[PDB]
């Protein structure tokens, strides 16, 4: 639904790299370069953003 | 990488 | 599977409706998964699995 | 399952343990509650004192068997054929019957494992093994105790010093 | 307290082909006795090669002064004159003595099988000098290369 | 359950400090006994682990379409090359430490990323 | 007759042994009774990196049991402050109440836990001594000053996204003194808590209590605190002539530095520490015989990364002190008999 | 101080002072394993081993069997002291190293 606040495997906090991730992808950067530029070294953190599906943007579209 | 220089 | 069953809560009034909070999309998936967008409705989560005999509580089909 | 791959890899011939891995592997299988733990002597005493893994199972076997009763003797065969270990073509020695000294023959002499791997043929659902003879001579509660303690020992072994996995380079 | 002493020389490093990880089975053959020795030795601690000699002794006590051994291991023992002229010491028990097969012949040879935890040895030769052994008897196998 | 018919109940919640940590600092979050493979022959889970680890490493997204990888072009070859191109090892095994004794286990473990589903059958309902 | 005192040798089909041969009775002469002076002489700590939120000291000359004790203390026994209770006055968001409480528990607070104390069992109220209270009150409205546009920030936005910036500290007692204005705050100001649409409102009070990462991960103060034994790489033979480069590619790239001593090229082991164990030489079939890679016996490498509550060096200090506190607690309970 | 978050000792069959089992409550493999490592360095102990009784519970059992003379409660109380001495020395050394590195880096 919404970005997890901390990575499940190592509790690294990834809940503040969602908008930065989206901004570096709009600038032309690959998902690899983008996840690198955010400080996500070990692949347990990289999967936390790489495979996130933001469904809070589709629920926030039905009437109040 | 290498303890302090 | 407990997944994301639909987008319209507040409206359905079913009997039971199981919802998973933070689904993810498989990093390894067949291309047909992307023809019928099935990420509008995700079903599970990616986990770091190690294939190891370490605990004594994970034997005979237990995890 | 992994109480069979653990016990077969610990009771194999080339498993040596220092005093501190020998201990903490005996007491972790026992978790004994009453009376002293009767330990053994290092098989190798000189370059460095070292134990054998068959000695861990031995010393776990002489503590479980009831105090008044005396350890059992047992002779049998292992499930792992003595041919499973033949890496390199076998040559012929004139006076040696290769099976007189093989990891295929299980020889427990006064509760002390002296030879054999102790795979499923014992610890398992196979008849005439170590636990079946324990159940005959000393009763059904002692065989249950042996099963419990051996499970705990073979779990501690894989969890502490060794590990079991199944990757792709063993199906390749 | 010695039950046997001799100078062997390694003839085969592992003929059967069964290969274990840190253990090597040496097939030696005595000199001046023509006794035979099969010996599993931990080679990670004590490397052995072909065409190698070594003085080998089997004992029932390490003190070499008569006092029996107590069956308890103390690394803190204050009697430190125990045999230390030897580099590789083991400690096992004899589990099988079997007179040789040949009938209608003298064939008064014996094969003594000793187990050292899991490392087996077999001493085969004239019975006259393998009398000190008996099944279920604890023995030390001291060795020292040359 | 996985996407390959390997269903199983949750038997323990292993403390996070007793889990075997890898040489990269990581720590698995699912422990799967390696004895479900020999009799069930789900070799697709062992390939999904490597494919998903390579994906998470390179930021890619690989396809698991059936009949796309032959005997000549294997899946294990492909994904092991992907892994070896990231500094990991071909066969997908990274070596762990014991979180209880602190010693590097003698065997190197097979670790990866796989997609788990949660089934609707809970002890709370049965 | 060959001793290897310092390395954990290794091949491909498995590692050779699990011992370190540095204990009492573990050798003919190399026996141990815990010489404290020998320890204090052979022990040394070296610090490779120390950014903020990182440390990579060495900790040379200690056993695996003590290193593992230090690692397990940082992950599960060094105390931190985190939200335990959530009072929700209204919540018309898409995010549920229980899910909002969960998400709020996993947000790290910058209060130092050493100035606080544990709430007694059943201390629901709490006092200046053991609790910190924060308030999130946000409502989303359409901005009147907007054209016919569709960017969510420009229109439909006074508070579309609720961040950790929106959380305000309510000084509970005399805590306004003791704590200066900016000291007690959430560590990160950009963590997305929820999303709102016009007419939707969040209003709640969060209570943060002290606790250790052992009874819940939210209270844990480090991302990871693992350690790894120092690798050891030895060239048994001089590799040269375009096999040096194949050697330099079977390792993490900095480890084998290929110099050019003569017209020919020689590979040399420049920095063994960079090596990741990938065992890719063992696939070479001609150079698996040339290199021996093992581990140094009691030479570790640590890496502590804090979430932001305390600096890493302070974390390690408090871990060592927590182990000392365990030991002293048991000593003084033994002295009680 | 705490009647049971701490020590409960079970002298063995025959209350052999030379064979004691200490129950340490609220302890996991951390203290268990470090204290067992520190007690094994004593040449006067013949068997030291710890074990967790059950996952659900929070307590460990140490087993110390010493030689003929000492009561096996001195080996425990000396392993504790040696472990605390080692921790104090590690703390001093680590703080000194951190200070030295901070200075070396702030100067340059
Ligand atoms: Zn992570």
């Amino acid at each position: 639904m919404i970005i997890p606040v901390r990575c499940f495997t190592c509790g690294k906090i990834v809940g503040n790299k969602w908008e930065a991730y989206l901004g570096l992808l709009q600038a032309e950067y690959t998902e690899g370069d983008a996840l690198d530029a955010l400080g996500l070294k070990r692949y347990c953190c990289r999967r936390m953003l790489l495979a996130h599906v933001d469904l809070i943007e589709k629920l926030l579209n039905y009437a109040p | 990488g290498n303890p302090p220089v | 599977t407990m997944g994301f069953p639909l987008l319209t809560y507040q409206d359905r009034s079913d009997n039971k409706l199981y919802r998973l909070q933070t689904p993810q999309s498989p990093l390894v998936r067949p291309s047909m998964y992307d023809y019928y967008d099935m990420d509008n409705y995700p079903i599970g989560t990616n986990a770091i699995v190690a294939v190891i005999s370490y605990t004594g509580y994970d034997m005979e089909d237990a995890m | 399952q992994d109480h069979m791959v653990s016990g077969a890899s610990m009771t194999t011939r080339g498993c040596f343990f220092t005093r501190e891995h020998y201990m903490e592997l005996v007491y972790r299988g026992l978790t004994d509650k009453v009376g002293r733990v009767k330990l053994l002597s290092p098989s190798i005493l000189k370059p460095f004192p070292l134990w054998t893994g068959k000695q861990v199972v031995s010393t776990l076997l002489i503590n479980i068997i009831p105090e008044d009763h005396i350890p059992l003797n047992l002779s049998g065969k292992a499930k792992i054929t003595g041919k499973a270990w033949v890496k390199e073509t076998p040559r012929s020695v004139p006076g040696f019957n290769p099976d007189s000294m093989c990891e295929s023959q299980v020889i427990i002499r006064e509760g002390e494992l002296l030879c054999g791997v102790l795979d499923k043929a014992h610890y398992g659902s196979s008849a005439y093994g170590l636990v079946h003879c324990c159940y005959e001579i000393y009763g059904g509660e002692t065989s249950g105790k042996v099963l419990t303690c051996l499970a705990r020992l073979f779990t501690a072994y894989l969890q502490l010093y060794r590990g079991f996995t199944l990757g792709v380079e063993d199906i390749l | 307290g010695i039950l046997f002493e001799d100078i062997f020389d390694v003839k085969d490093i592992d003929p059967e082909g069964k290969k274990f990880d840190r253990v090597s089975r040496l097939h030696c053959e005595s000199e001046s006795f023509k006794m035979d020795l099969i010996l599993d030795v931990n080679i990670q601690i004590y490397p052995v090669d072909l065409g190698d000699k070594f003085r080998l002794v089997i004992a029932s006590t390490l003190y070499e002064d008569g006092t029996l051994d107590d069956g308890e291991y103390n690394p803190t023992d204050d009697r430190p004159s125990r045999a230390d002229q030897f580099e590789y010491v083991m400690y096992g028990k004899v589990y099988r003595i079997e007179g040789d097969e040949t009938s209608t012949e003298a064939a008064t040879r014996l094969s003594a099988y000793v187990s050292y935890g899991g490392l087996l040895m077999r001493l085969q030769g004239d019975a006259n000098n393998l009398h000190g052994f008996e099944v279920d008897s604890r023995v030390y196998l001291l060795m020292k290369k040359l | 359950a996985s996407r390959h018919g390997q269903k199983g109940i949750l038997s323990r919640l292993w403390p996070a400090e007793d889990m075997p940590f890898t040489e990269s600092g990581m720590v698995p979050d699912i422990l799967f006994n390696p004895h479900g493979f020999p009799s069930r022959m789900t070799i697709g889970m062992l390939i999904e682990s490597m494919a998903g680890k390579s994906a998470a490493l390179h930021g890619l997204c690989h396809d698991a379409t059936p009949f796309i990888f032959s005997e000549e072009n294997s899946a294990l070859e492909y994904f092991g090359e992907m892994l070896k191109a990231a500094g990991y090892n071909f066969y997908g095994t990274e070596r762990l430490y014991s979180g209880i004794s602190g010693l590097e286990l003698e065997a190197d473990i097979f670790i990866g990323v796989v997609y788990y589903q949660r089934l609707r059958h809970m002890v709370s309902d049965k | 007759v060959e001793e290897m005192r310092s390395r954990v040798v290794l091949g491909e089909f498995g590692v050779r042994n699990v011992h370190t041969t540095d204990f009492p009775g573990n050798y003919s002469g190399y026996d141990d009774a815990w010489d404290q002076d020998r320890f204090e002489k052979n022990f040394r700590v070296d610090v490779v990196h120390m950014d903020e939120n990182s440390l990579e000291f060495d900790m040379v000359g200690i056993d695996a049991a003590i290193a593992n004790a230090f690692r397990r203390i940082l992950l599960a026994e060094v105390p931190t402050m985190a939200v335990e209770k959530v009072l929700v006055y209204n919540n018309t968001s898409i995010v549920q109440d229980e899910i909002l409480a969960h998400r709020l528990g996993l947000i790290p607070i910058h209060a130092d836990p050493r100035l606080f104390e544990y709430r007694n069992q059943g201390d629901e109220e709490g006092t200046e001594i053991d609790t910190l209270q924060f308030r999130l009150q946000v409502r989303c409205t359409r901005n009147p000053h907007a054209a016919k546009d569709s960017s969510d920030p420009n229109e439909l936005y006074v508070n579309h996204k609720v961040y950790t910036r929106h959380m305000t500290w309510i000084p509970l007692g005399n805590q306004a003194d003791l704590f200066p204005e900016g000291t007690i705050r959430p560590v990160h100001d950009d963590i997305l808590i929820a999303q709102l649409r016009p007419g939707q409102e969040i209003d709640l009070l969060m209570h943060c209590v002290k606790g250790i990462g052992k009874d819940h991960a939210k209270f844990s103060p480090v991302a990871t605190a693992s350690y790894r034994l120092l690798p050891d790489i030895t060239l048994l033979e001089p590799v040269e002539g375009e096999a040096a480069e194949e050697l330099s590619r079977c390792f993490s790239p900095g480890v084998i530095e290929v110099q050019e001593v003569q017209g020919k090229k020689v590979a040399r082991v420049a920095n063994p520490r960079l090596d990741t164990f990938s065992r890719e030489i063992f696939r070479n079939e001609k150079l698996k015989k040339v290199v021996r890679l093992a581990r140094v016996r009691d030479h570790y490498i640590f890496s502590v990364e804090s979430t932001g509550v305390l600096p890493p060096d302070v974390l390690v200090s408090e871990a060592i002190k927590v182990l000392m506190g365990k030991c002293r607690r048991f000593l003084d309970e033994l002295d009680a008999v | 101080g705490e009647r049971k978050t701490a020590l409960e000792m079970v002298q063995a069959a025959g209350t052999d002072r030379h064979c004691v089992t200490f129950v340490l409550h609220e302890e996991d493999h951390t203290l268990g394993n470090s204290l067992r490592y520190m007690i094994m360095k004593n040449p006067e102990v013949e068997f030291c081993g710890y074990t967790t009784t059950h996952p659900s519970e929070s307590k460990i059992n140490l087993r110390i069997q010493t030689r003929g003379t000492l009561p096996a409660v001195e080996p425990f109380q000396r392993g504790l002291n040696e472990l605390m001495n080692v921790c104090q020395h590690v703390l001093d050394k680590f703080e000194a190293s951190i200070k030295d590195y901070k200075d070396q880096k702030a100067s340059r």
